[PDB]
């Protein structure tokens, strides 16, 4: 199989529908780990490395940081390789 | 109350009596939390719903001659390619996981959104059968009706193929050649002991 | 008051009215099974059954037995009839007692339900208007109706002897079968063949001599 | 012990562990005749791993030389 | 056979262990006189052996590699086979017993809680109650699963004396 | 009241007198309840009504050569074409089962939602014989008899060939030919000795 037809695709369809279809459902559940609450209410060094210092705004209308385009990329990438892997198997000798 | 499956019983009293298709039939009581009756009110419909176009679509292939619902995708395994009506497909397997993949997952995530909608209408009504929202209480308890009939006879494909090995038509025939010596009594598999 | 042993104490639960009620009540309960009332209802369907059952069992085996042995028929030995008929049949003895089951077990169920609620079969539209009469009578394990088509239950006078007939009856049966059994393993040989040996010398064929009963001796 | 003291090693109470033969049957031993999954060549599981660890599998668990799910009695 | 076994009457190391046990027997007899109380005795235990090697191939038995009997515990392999009795029909037998003097002590234990005195009861047993409710226990499967639906078979939660949690 | 079943015994008092063809007989007490009663006297009807067709057929049909009603189905197993009155008719069992079965069904179906109308009229009456009042009284008494004998003598017909192996016309023959040497004593089977 051509691997950039394969990567490319699946990496395609994983951000499309992250963007168009789980986006909702995914920050709904991610405000379920608001009602617990935040993790340390400190002024140490130690306590500082547990904050959200940085907040990654983006500009896209949805809210579709980078953060977010890292994890639906990489499932695509992860389901990629497994596909060529998986076709590359056919038609191996001795393998 | 559509009926009593046990005659002489009494309902429990956490199924409420309009739901469509009550009857009565709750032996271990799942159904007592609202909130999970709730649930599997609408789980219901929708293994209804696939079961009977998985029932008609079984059946289809097998009346027309183009084989049996378990054979169907040997096609991907063998070697082969897909057919449809006997009108060729130009894809192949791993092409078809992606069409559906990213297409149930549209469409299931909008369902999923919905927040329990079973009987959305509107746009999945063109016709207006139940625009009356009066006398939907029948066609609801026909839907449900066909519906659990479709669950029990896919689950007889299954059951019937990999005791016998033979396509649901063809277990049909077979059995009307000779009812008493060709039914689940004589499979060799079904009762151990016989 | 008639007891199976005269001079025993009859169990305490066996003399209340509801007990006494009951056709054959002799007092036998040395086991004390019956202590319950709700287990006494219980028990006593069984028996019913068991009774009624071994009648129509026993008659199956002794009636054609003796019309064998007359030469009005040719029936196989009871133990050997089973054999025979699945022979010369339409299907196999494993479809053949699938069928059974779900027959019986249809008729059972309906019956069983009785039991938990009396009188509960003839609920309005359970059945396709054949439901009226299901409700069975005020005796628990005496349904009537379709099942007395030449309504004998009808008159007060005969009742409590006609119960008494069936269930002295049914008893006598339920033995039988007992002896049918244990005849075939210690014998060898037919119920009817069997009286016919001991007609002949009853001083010398007989259970204290066919070497099985009684191994000491 | 009883029996063995007094000389009638036949009836002494041995039983078959009949369950966890029946485990190594179904990883391909072949020694008890169950032929259950991968010890029968025409179950889905013999055949689909045929291909890729079960030749070298099967080869090691049916060496009785070696530890691999050795053989067990009473 | 089951599980690689064979039946012993088809074993051959079953047919020697036989000879081994007689020719051990045989030895010690030809010490003594031909009726002498030993010799009599050594006679009667050699037709005990052969028989029991007969019923046990009689039975259908398997013997291992060891040629010694192994028994059959699952229930499906038992009634496929025809070994029910080897481990199956003798549990159902264990059960009634151990049930029966269970739930006859049980039903003296309740008896004589009602005594004014129930601990002198105990040590010095009421033989006239006791063999009663001997007799009676013939029937405890039957008496034990009424209890059981009335719901008169368990105390309740309530009733039971617990420690600090 | 028709008449009397049993003379010299008392009639139910749940059957009421001006029910066509009250003879006073129910020694099972079935119609007791008027709900059983209702639909029960319908189905009476029916069931006379198909009878009446059905024993019609079975004589046309010997009287006329044809075969008898036993063996008119069997070219479908054995394998050959159908006939009636003699002419070829090109269907075949599969087109047959599906043709009855819709035509059957839409029929039936739209007497069950009638709600149990046994004498309809108007468009099944062209004729009007049963419009006036008086005249219906005695014409139902005469349909349900005739009904009623019907159901009977297809009984005979179905017990007879199970004794006999024989069509009712070839039986009558039978019988008038030789009244002491063939009827149901002498078949060998309703009497079980001799
Ligand atoms: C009352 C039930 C009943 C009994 C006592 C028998 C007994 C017998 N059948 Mg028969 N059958 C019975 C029902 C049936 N049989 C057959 C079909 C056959 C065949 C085809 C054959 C026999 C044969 C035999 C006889 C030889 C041994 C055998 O095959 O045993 C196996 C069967 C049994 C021992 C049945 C035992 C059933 C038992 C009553 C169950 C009770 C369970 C309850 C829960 C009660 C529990 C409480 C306890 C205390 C009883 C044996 C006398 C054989 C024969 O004639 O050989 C010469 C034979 O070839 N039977 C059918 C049709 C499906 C039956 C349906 O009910
Ligand atoms: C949700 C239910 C469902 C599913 C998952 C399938 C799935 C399948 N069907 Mg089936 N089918 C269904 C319902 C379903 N069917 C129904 C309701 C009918 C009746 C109209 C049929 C009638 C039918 C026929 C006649 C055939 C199939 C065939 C097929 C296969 C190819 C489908 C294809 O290429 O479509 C392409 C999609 C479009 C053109 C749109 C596939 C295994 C084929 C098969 O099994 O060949 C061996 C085939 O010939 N189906
Ligand atoms: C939807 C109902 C349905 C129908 C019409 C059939 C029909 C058939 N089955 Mg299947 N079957 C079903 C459900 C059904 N099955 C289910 C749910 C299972 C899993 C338990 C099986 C498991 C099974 C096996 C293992 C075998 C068959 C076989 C057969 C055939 C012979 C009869 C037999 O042994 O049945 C077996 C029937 C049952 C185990 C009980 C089914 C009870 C149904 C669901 C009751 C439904 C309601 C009502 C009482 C009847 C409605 C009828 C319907 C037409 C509307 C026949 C074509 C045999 C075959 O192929 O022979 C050649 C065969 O080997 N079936
Ligand atoms: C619990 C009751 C019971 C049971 C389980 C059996 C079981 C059996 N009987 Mg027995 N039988 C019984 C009661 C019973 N019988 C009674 C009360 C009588 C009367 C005394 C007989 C008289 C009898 C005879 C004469 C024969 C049997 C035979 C048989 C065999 C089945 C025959 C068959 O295929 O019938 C299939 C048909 C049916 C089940 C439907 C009923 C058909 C009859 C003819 C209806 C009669 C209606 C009546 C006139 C009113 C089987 C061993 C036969 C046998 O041993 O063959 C080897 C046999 O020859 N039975
Ligand atoms: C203690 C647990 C235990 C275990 C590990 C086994 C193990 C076994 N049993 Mg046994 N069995 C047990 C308890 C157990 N049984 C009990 C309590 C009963 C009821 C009294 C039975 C009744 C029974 C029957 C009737 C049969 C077996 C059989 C078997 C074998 C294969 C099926 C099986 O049970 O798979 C693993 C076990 C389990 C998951 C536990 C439940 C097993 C159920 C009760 C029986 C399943 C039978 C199966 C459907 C038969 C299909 C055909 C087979 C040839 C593949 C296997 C050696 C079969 C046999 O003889 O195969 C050669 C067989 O026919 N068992
Ligand atoms: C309940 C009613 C009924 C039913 C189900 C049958 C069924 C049958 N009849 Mg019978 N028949 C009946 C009533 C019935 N008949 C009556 C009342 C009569 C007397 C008029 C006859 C006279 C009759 C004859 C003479 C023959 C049959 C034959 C047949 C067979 C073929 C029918 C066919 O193909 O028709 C096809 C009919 C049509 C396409 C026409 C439909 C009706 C038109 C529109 C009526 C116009 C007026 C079939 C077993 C035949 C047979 O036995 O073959 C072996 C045959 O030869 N029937
Ligand atoms: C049986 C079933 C569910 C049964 C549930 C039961 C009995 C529950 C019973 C109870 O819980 C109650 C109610 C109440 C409790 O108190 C008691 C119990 C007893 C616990 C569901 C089946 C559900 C079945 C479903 C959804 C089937 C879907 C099938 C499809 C889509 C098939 C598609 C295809 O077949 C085509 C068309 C062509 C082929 O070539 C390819 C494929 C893909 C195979
Ligand atoms: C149902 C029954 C028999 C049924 C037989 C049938 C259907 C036979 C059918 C067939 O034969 C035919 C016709 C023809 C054959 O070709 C085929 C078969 C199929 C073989 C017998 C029950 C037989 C039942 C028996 C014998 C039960 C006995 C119970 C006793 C004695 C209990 C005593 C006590 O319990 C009390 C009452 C009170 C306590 O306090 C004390 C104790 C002592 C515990
Ligand atoms: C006998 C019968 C019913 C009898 C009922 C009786 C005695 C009931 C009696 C009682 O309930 C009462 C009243 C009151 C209760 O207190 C007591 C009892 C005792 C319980 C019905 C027959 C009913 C009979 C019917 C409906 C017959 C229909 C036949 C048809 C359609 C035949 C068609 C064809 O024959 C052709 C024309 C040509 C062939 O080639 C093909 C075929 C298909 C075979
Ligand atoms: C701007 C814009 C746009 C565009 C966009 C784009 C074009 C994007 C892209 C994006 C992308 C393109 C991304 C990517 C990402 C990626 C990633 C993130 C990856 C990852 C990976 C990984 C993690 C891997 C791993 C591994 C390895 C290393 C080895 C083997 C195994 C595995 C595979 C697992 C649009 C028009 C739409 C809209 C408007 C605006
Ligand atoms: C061969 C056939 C295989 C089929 C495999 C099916 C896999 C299903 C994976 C589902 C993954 C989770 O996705 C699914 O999560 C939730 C339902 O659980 C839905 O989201 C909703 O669910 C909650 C619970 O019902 C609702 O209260 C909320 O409105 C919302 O959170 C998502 O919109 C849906 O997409
Ligand atoms: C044995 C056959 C198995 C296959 C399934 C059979 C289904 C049978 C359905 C019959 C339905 C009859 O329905 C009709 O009469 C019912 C009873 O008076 C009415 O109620 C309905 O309104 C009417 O439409």
């Amino acid at each position: 199989l051509d691997p950039q037809i394969v990567i490319s695709g699946s990496t395609a369809a994983f951000l499309a529908i992250g963007r168009f279809v789980f986006l909702g459902y995914q920050r709904r559940e991610a405000n379920f780990d608001s009602t617990v609450g935040p993790k340390t209410t400190g002024a140490t060094y130690f306590d500082d490395l547990q904050k959200n210092s940085t907040i990654f705004a983006t500009n896209d209308p949805a809210g579709f940081n980078i953060i977010d385009v890292a994890g639906w990329g990489a499932l695509g990438h992860a389901v990629g390789f497994a596909v060529l892997a998986i076709n590359s198997l056919q038609g191996a000798n001795l393998s | 109350k559509a009926g009593n499956w046990l005659p002489g019983s009494d309902a429990p009293a956490w199924l409420p009596d309009d739901l469509p298709g009550n009857y009565g039939f709750d032996p271990l009581s799942l159904g007592k939390e609202p909130a999970s009756l709730k649930r599997f009110t609408e789980s219901e419909v929708i293994h209804g719903r696939w079961a009977m176009l998985g029932v008609a679509g079984s059946l289809a292939v097998e009346l027309l001659g183009y084989g049996n619902w378990y054979d169907a995708p040997l096609w991907a395994v063998n070697g082969g390619k897909a057919t449809w009506f006997g009108i060729e497909v130009p894809f192949d397997l791993n092409a078809l996981l992606a069409f559906e993949f990213v297409a149930m997952a549209a469409a299931e995530g909008q369902r999923g959104d919905a927040g329990g909608v079973v009987y959305p209408g509107g746009a999945f009504d063109p016709l207006g059968f139940a625009k009356d929202s009066s006398k939907s209480g029948e066609l609801k308890l026909k839907e449900i009706k066909n519906g659990r009939l479709a669950m029990v006879a896919f689950l007889g494909f299954v059951a019937q193929h990999a005791a016998t090995g033979k396509g649901p038509i063809a277990a049909l025939g077979e059995h009307l050649a000779n009812p008493w010596g060709a039914n689940f009594a004589t499979n060799g598999i079904s009762v151990p002991f016989f | 008051r008639q007891s199976w042993l005269p001079g025993s104490q009859i169990p305490a639960h066996l003399d209340t009215p509801a007990a006494q009620a009951l056709a054959g009540n002799f007092g036998f309960d040395p086991l004390g099974l019956g202590k319950d009332p709700v287990a006494l209802r219980w028990y006593q369907q069984a028996e019913l059954i068991h009774c009624r059952t071994a009648m129509a069992g026993v008659a199956g085996i002794l009636i054609p037995g003796l019309l064998t042995k007359a030469g009005a028929l040719n029936v196989p030995e009871w133990y050997d009839a089973g054999k025979v008929a699945i022979e010369n049949s339409f299907a196999p003895w494993g479809s053949l007692l699938a069928v059974q089951l779900f027959l019986c077990g249809f008729v059972e169920a309906k019956r069983w339900q009785d039991i938990r609620k009396p009188g509960s079969q003839g609920e309005p539209g359970s059945f396709l208007g054949f439901e009226a009469s299901l409700k069975g009578t005020s005796e628990l394990g005496y349904p009537g109706g379709p099942f007395d088509p030449l309504g004998l239950s009808k008159e007060a006078d005969k009742w409590a002897d006609w119960k008494l007939k069936e269930v002295k009856n049914g008893r006598l049966a339920m033995l039988a079968f007992l002896g049918f059994v244990a005849q075939k393993y210690a014998t060898g040989a037919g119920p009817v063949d069997n009286l016919a040996a001991h007609l002949k010398d009853p001083w010398h064929v007989n259970y204290a001599t066919n070497g099985v009963s009684l191994p000491f001796l | 012990d009883v029996m063995q003291a007094f000389g009638t090693p036949e009836k002494q109470i041995l039983i078959e562990p009949v369950f966890a033969q029946w485990i190594q049957a179904a990883h391909g031993k072949a020694l008890y005749g169950f032929d259950f999954l991968l010890s029968s060549k025409t179950s889905a599981a013999f055949a689909n791993g045929q291909s890729l660890w079960l030749p070298g599998w099967l080869d090691a668990i049916n060496n009785n030389q070696n530890s691999l799910f050795l053989t067990i009695g009473p | 056979d089951i599980a690689g076994l064979t039946p012993c009457s088809e074993s051959k190391a079953y047919a020697k262990l036989e000879k081994k046990e007689l020719k051990t027997l045989e030895k010690r007899l030809k010490q003594y006189e031909a009726d002498s109380a030993p010799a009599v005795a050594l006679k009667a235990t050699m037709e005990r052996t052969k028989a029991r090697f007969a019923n046990y191939a009689k039975a259908g038995l398997l013997c291992g590699n060891d040629g010694l009997p192994h028994l059959i515990a699952d229930p499906g392999l038992a009634l496929k086979y025809g070994h029910a009795g080897e481990v199956f029909i003798p549990t159902f037998g264990f059960l009634y017993v151990a049930g029966y003097i269970g739930y006859v002590g049980r039903q003296y234990l309740i008896a004589v809680k009602g005594e004014a005195k129930p601990t002198d009861k105990e040590i010095i047993i009421d033989v006239p109650l006791a063999t009663k409710l001997a007799w009676q226990g013939a029937g405890w499967p039957l008496a034990a699963v009424q209890e059981l639906q009335r719901g008169t078979l368990l105390e309740k939660e309530e009733n039971i004396t617990v420690s600090p949690r």
